């Protein structure tokens, strides 16, 4: 008729395991530490062709419904269009900085993202 | 720093009716010696030593 | 708007200086205006 689940643990993990258990708990998008690999698969297929279109494949995904609701839990500043555009061209600097030091794509101009054969490696394993 | 200073604050003894002339001497000096606490903003807050509560 | 347009990497370290610049700007003008408002006040 009914299901019991008892949970036990430390006093410390007690508040929060009881806090997770009836209220619903919010999803936040954890994205920007692993998106190096996303970068690469996006511009291996011709899809993220330079920063624009970077930035226009990393909105469409929940990071920025996310970075909308949650700034701090993104690292950002504020909910502002101005702060969000440039954490979002922080974060597709930073990617592309990876992908270069690490030789899987080429920027021509600093800009243009084209792929390299150690990325194109990497994207297709 | 975001804050701005709105006076002092202050407990005295004995329940004063008036304020107090060392207590605005205070004030004045506080307000000449330094120019961040101007005059319409800072304020003196009396807190009077009432027997069981505090005025 | 939907679609944000990023630019270089040497176009956001650019950027963000030159938001850094119009920020110490603004912080300029405040600090005058309270300068001002205080030369106000003070006379």
């Amino acid at each position: 008729d009914e299901g019991r689940c008892v949970i036990m643990c430390q006093g410390s993990k007690k508040d929060f395991f009881k806090k997770f258990l009836y209220e619903p708990l919010p999803v936040e998008s954890h994205l920007d530490h692993c998106m190096h690999d996303h970068f690469n698969a996006e511009i291996v297929t011709k899809t993220i062709e330079n920063k624009q279109d970077a930035v226009d494949y990393l909105t469409w995904t929940f990071l920025y419904r996310r970075m909308t609701q949650n700034p701090n839990y993104y690292n950002l500043q504020g909910i502002s269009h101005r702060h969000l555009s440039d954490h979002l061209s922080e974060l597709v600097e930073q990617t592309l900085s990876d992908l270069e030091q690490s030789k899987c794509i080429s920027i021509e101009d600093e800009m243009d993202v084209a792929p390299l054969n150690l990325g194109m490696i990497a994207a297709y394993y | 720093k975001e804050m701005e200073p709105l006076g002092w604050i202050h407990t005295q003894p004995n329940e004063s009716p008036q304020l107090s002339p060392q207590d605005v001497t205070t004030h004045a000096k506080i307000m000449a010696d330094n120019p961040s606490w101007d005059g319409e903003k800072t304020i003196i807050i009396t807190c009077s030593f009432t027997p069981g509560s505090c005025t | 708007e939907a679609k944000p347009k990023f630019l270089s990497k040497a176009e956001r370290e650019a950027e963000a200086l030159k938001r850094r610049q119009q920020e110490v700007e603004e912080r300029q003008r405040m600090l005058e205006e309270e300068r001002k408002k205080r030369k106000q006040f003070q006379d």
